[PDB]
RNA sequence: AAGAAGCGAACGAGGGGAAGUGAAACAUCUCAGUACCCUUAGGAAAAGACAUCAAAUGAGAUUCCCCAAGUAGCGGCGAGCGAACGGGGAGAAGCCGAUUAAUGCUAAUGUAGAAGAACAGCGUGGGAAAGCUGACCGUAGUAGGUGAUAGUCCUGUAUUCGAAACAUUAGCGUUAACAUAUUAAGUAGGGCGGGACACGAGAAAUCCUGUCUGAAGAUGGGGGGACCAUCCUCCAAGGCUAAAUACUCCUGACUGACCGAUAGUGAACCAGUACCGUGAGGGAAAGGCGAAAAGAACCCCUGUGAGGGGAGUGAAAUAGAACCUGAAACCGUGUGCGUACAAGCAGUAGGAGCCUCAAUUUAUUGGGGUGACUGCGUACCUUUUGUAUAAUGGGUCAGCGACUUAUAUUCUGUAGCAAGGUUAACCGUUUAGGGGAGCCGUAGGGAAACCGAGUCUUAAUAGGGCGUAG
């Protein structure tokens, strides 16, 4: 329950970013990309979220941005 | 189907997907499921051939005056293997999709028939602060819940973890096992929605 | 999920031995001679419960006989008697009678010679 | 995977149908000549499956 | 939407699981139902599958027959049922596969006059029977 | 002058290569290219770009997963062995320098650490963390300890964070070692003998070669499962190439309907130790005082021994060091009854007397201990036609000890959907949702073509066989 609390609000925040993307603002996506990356690297430690797939996500983002 | 929120607006709610009627051997076949996929299944024990040595015959066949033996690793010995030693196993169950939808269906049904679903409007905690989630709890009479709505917060979520019995989830991912746990259930109307299309 | 069976073991020792007091030797000490000897009693108990029946009816006829030949009838003419004479007394008061009051069963008596 | 092994002569030898197991008679391989023409004839045609040996054969071939 | 104290499967829905040699009372003790000491109460005993105790089996008593056909591995016959859950009033081999009406590699299709016809179809590249042209063109389709 | 040698887990590649076993025997076959021996790498290896499939509207290297499918096939056609085409996914890439090894910058990581919130009173208690009352922090509330169970006593947790020095990873720059084909002849193919291909010589295509042979070389050659013709596809005899895949002697974090000193590693303890063997090698047993030693000053009996009784400590000393609890077998002491004229599975059904507790207005009942005397009564298990059997097994006690797990399949019960049911692998901020490849059912007849509520056989349209809720 806490672990699924944890993976949820993440994606708010993913999902935010994508309309940051949508919206095409540089600084708007930036605030929010900047937001959400510590919040990734902390659930990369607990193991519920893979680390490969933490550096995936974390690099096409940097693409788009 | 026509429910209250706390402050007092009607809702509109699909019978379907909150009002069919409770199947208690499909809610606890989908509760167990989730139970038994919770384990993680890993043991193990060694076999005669994967304990320590015991490759040699104690003793001849015949003439000693002994119960026979072949191995000092038998399960018959002491510090000898497990017969039937248990292996690492895979717990998981196969929950059909509509038995899943259903069991789902039933228990908000029986949630709002037995008063332990509570609409709510919006629930936004303005800064990240248990005591001020405590006070918005206070007023609504619900020291125990679980809340479920569009979308968590980061704010909400710090406010609301450290509170024993209180914990906060996205519509999407809700879990019947949560569902039932938890006394009573703080929802919104645009995450019952949500339910509604999904169910 | 491992189980020890030790206090369950230690139980259900214990019940046979409870059953095994007073028993002689290894039979009240033991457990593999201890719960032969229960189960052996139990066989003796249920067997008993059938004869002792029989053998209390057995001395109940004995009385009887005993009274009727004090009386001077004998059992299978005085029983022919009391059935002659419609008297349902079971063998069981009938010796209470003849072994705590001779003058009632002398009446029983004389009521079964006159009906013979 | 492991799956359970048909044996392949009776796969062969027994073919499904919706109620029962259809199979060849015997003893039309060879020295015919002394059979009767009434035995040949007889002989010749599919032939069923008897109830107690088709246990034995779904056991067989599980699968068909 | 009861306590997870309190939920049940139903009656039938369980069964306990036998457990051999665990005493008299449990009706399965010493043995296991195996019986007596013969091949059949060993461990590593099975039922061997086309086996009659040494007579020559059933199976090789009687002579192989037939051959297996190629061409009938890809061709798939058709229910005059199954046709509702095709998309569009087209009825070819392809619109078949799409539907999941016939396997993805099948060459051939034929209907047959196994249901009804709810709708007018256009069957192109396939095989119809009597009853299925019937019926297809009494539902109004036309081949 | 530069390298190498030897050691060390598993995985990879290659050179050799069994037998027990199954077939109810056994030789073909299986086991199995498994065990084992030998050689040799890298973080992977191998393979990899079509002289490959396909025959569909064609696709476009290799590798791995789910189906296809236990199907097609092989098989003393026995036991068994067992694909491929193709579909859905993971990952994608093609090149002729996709090489190695340093050095130098940029960025990041790792190798020590720092701060880090909030509780008091009362009663019980040896001791408060538990009880009652009333407070506080919470981005920190189910962590480990502290004299009993603590969010606020300690170490901690959330949160924010530091690097003189060295390692590692990536990007860039530069150096010095090696490599850099130019289209492929003792090569393709063939005879003999073998081996591998699911394929055991089979009608046997395809690959490798010990022996003997031996082309064309683009107007050509290889494949398309004997072989011929047509058609389609591609260019062997040059080399290289990341990812998805396999593993754990180890390092960091985390987890467990895994074990708790006969268990769990053989090894919780000075364990590969004691011990056994010439050697290869085999291979144990053994944990716990108390919260804190506060581990008993001192006195007495004793040999300045052992051991103990006092005193003292401790909440507790039958918690005194062989120390938490302390069962059973087994062996003592004390009290009650019975027993030295009586024959046996030792009990059971009655039953006098005696002893002991309670009643009761006082030798009468109820509970408990023993059991003079009477009746009946030849243990248990196993195996047997049949056992007290002088047939087997057990000296007793305590602990351990034997129908399980994975997959496939059939029937039954139950639940959801219902002429429909369901997804697998995978994606997934991962039990949700997506993923319809695939599987079952709905149609059968025949060997098959083929037909289809029919079909097979037949000259027959006769006759007959098989057929006409999952």
């Amino acid at each position: 329950q806490n672990s699924a609390s944890q993976r949820s609000m993440v994606r708010t925040y993913l999902k935010r970013v994508d309309a940051a993307i949508a919206a095409k603002d540089y600084d708007a996506a930036t605030e929010a990309y900047k937001k959400a990356i510590p919040v990734l690297d902390r659930m990369a430690d607990k193991g519920i979220i893979h680390k490969n797939k933490a550096a995936r996500r974390k690099s096409r983002l940097n693409k788009t941005i | 189907m026509d429910l209250k929120t706390v402050t007092g607006a009607a809702v509109e709610l699909s019978d379907t997907a909150f009002g069919r009627e409770f199947n208690e051997a499909l809610v606890h076949q989908v509760v167990t499921a989730y139970l038994a996929g919770g384990r993680q299944g890993t043991r193990a024990q060694k076999t005669r051939a994967e304990v320590s040595g015991g490759g040699i015959k104690p003793w001849r066949q015949k003439g000693t005056g002994r119960a026979r033996a072949g191995s000092i690793r038998s399960p018959i010995w002491r510090g000898g293997g497990r017969a039937f030693a248990a292996k690492p196993q895979d717990w998981s169950q196969k929950v059909n999709r509509k038995m899943y939808r259903g069991a789902m269906q039933c228990i908000l049904a029986e949630l709002i028939r037995q008063e332990r679903l509570i609409l709510v409007e919006e629930l936004t905690i303005s800064a990240p602060k248990t005591k001020e989630l405590i006070a918005k709890l206070s007023e609504l009479n619900a020291p125990r819940a679980l809340i479920i709505t569009k979308e968590v917060d980061e704010n909400l979520y710090l406010a609301a973890r450290n509170i024993p019995h209180v914990n906060v989830l996205d519509t999407s991912e809700v879990d019947p096992v949560s569902l039932i746990a938890f006394d009573k259930v703080i929802m919104s109307v645009e995450a019952a929605k949500q339910f509604e299309e999904a169910l | 999920a491992r189980v020890k069976r030790g206090v369950q073991a230690n139980r259900r020792h214990k019940k046979i031995l409870k059953r095994a007091k007073g028993y002689y030797g290894a039979r009240s000490r033991v457990y593999r001679v201890a719960v032969q000897a229960v189960t052996k009693a139990g066989q003796y108990a249920y067997r008993d419960r059938r004869n002792k029946k029989r053998t209390f009816r057995r001395l109940w006829i004995a009385r009887i006989n005993a009274g009727a030949r004090l009386n001077g009838l004998s059992y299978s003419r005085f029983i022919n008697g009391m059935k002659k004479a419609n008297i349902t007394i079971d063998r069981r008061v009938l010796a209470d009678i003849a072994m705590h009051d001779a003058a009632t069963f002398g009446a029983l008596v004389e009521k079964a010679k006159a009906e013979l | 995977k492991v799956k359970m092994k048909t044996k392949s002569g009776a796969a062969k030898r027994f073919k499904r149908t919706a109620n029962g197991f259809k199979r060849k008679q015997a003893f039309k391989s060879h020295i015919l000549t002394k059979k009767s023409s009434k035995r040949i004839r007889q002989l010749r045609g599919l032939k069923m499956v008897d109830k107690s040996d088709e246990a034995a054969v779904r056991r067989m071939c599980p699968y068909i | 939407g009861l306590r997870l104290n309190e939920l049940s499967p139903g009656v039938g829905a369980k069964k306990t699981a036998q457990r051999r040699g665990r005493g008299i009372g449990s009706g399965l003790g010493k043995t296991g139902g195996r019986g007596v000491k013969g091949q059949k109460s060993r461990s590593g005993s099975s039922i061997r599958a086309g086996f009659e105790g040494g007579q020559t089996p059933l199976y090789r008593r009687l002579p192989k027959f037939g051959f297996t056909s190629k061409m009938a591995m890809t061709t798939a016959e058709v229910r005059l049922s199954e046709l509702n859950k095709v998309e569009g009033d087209v009825i070819s081999v392809a619109t078949l596969k799409t539907a999941n009406i016939i396997r993805h590699d099948m060459k051939r299709a034929r209907i047959i006059l196994s249901g009804d016809v709810t709708k007018a179809y256009t069957f192109q590249g396939v095989k119809v029977t009597k009853g299925a042209k019937q019926a297809i063109e009494a539902a109004g389709g036309s081949i």
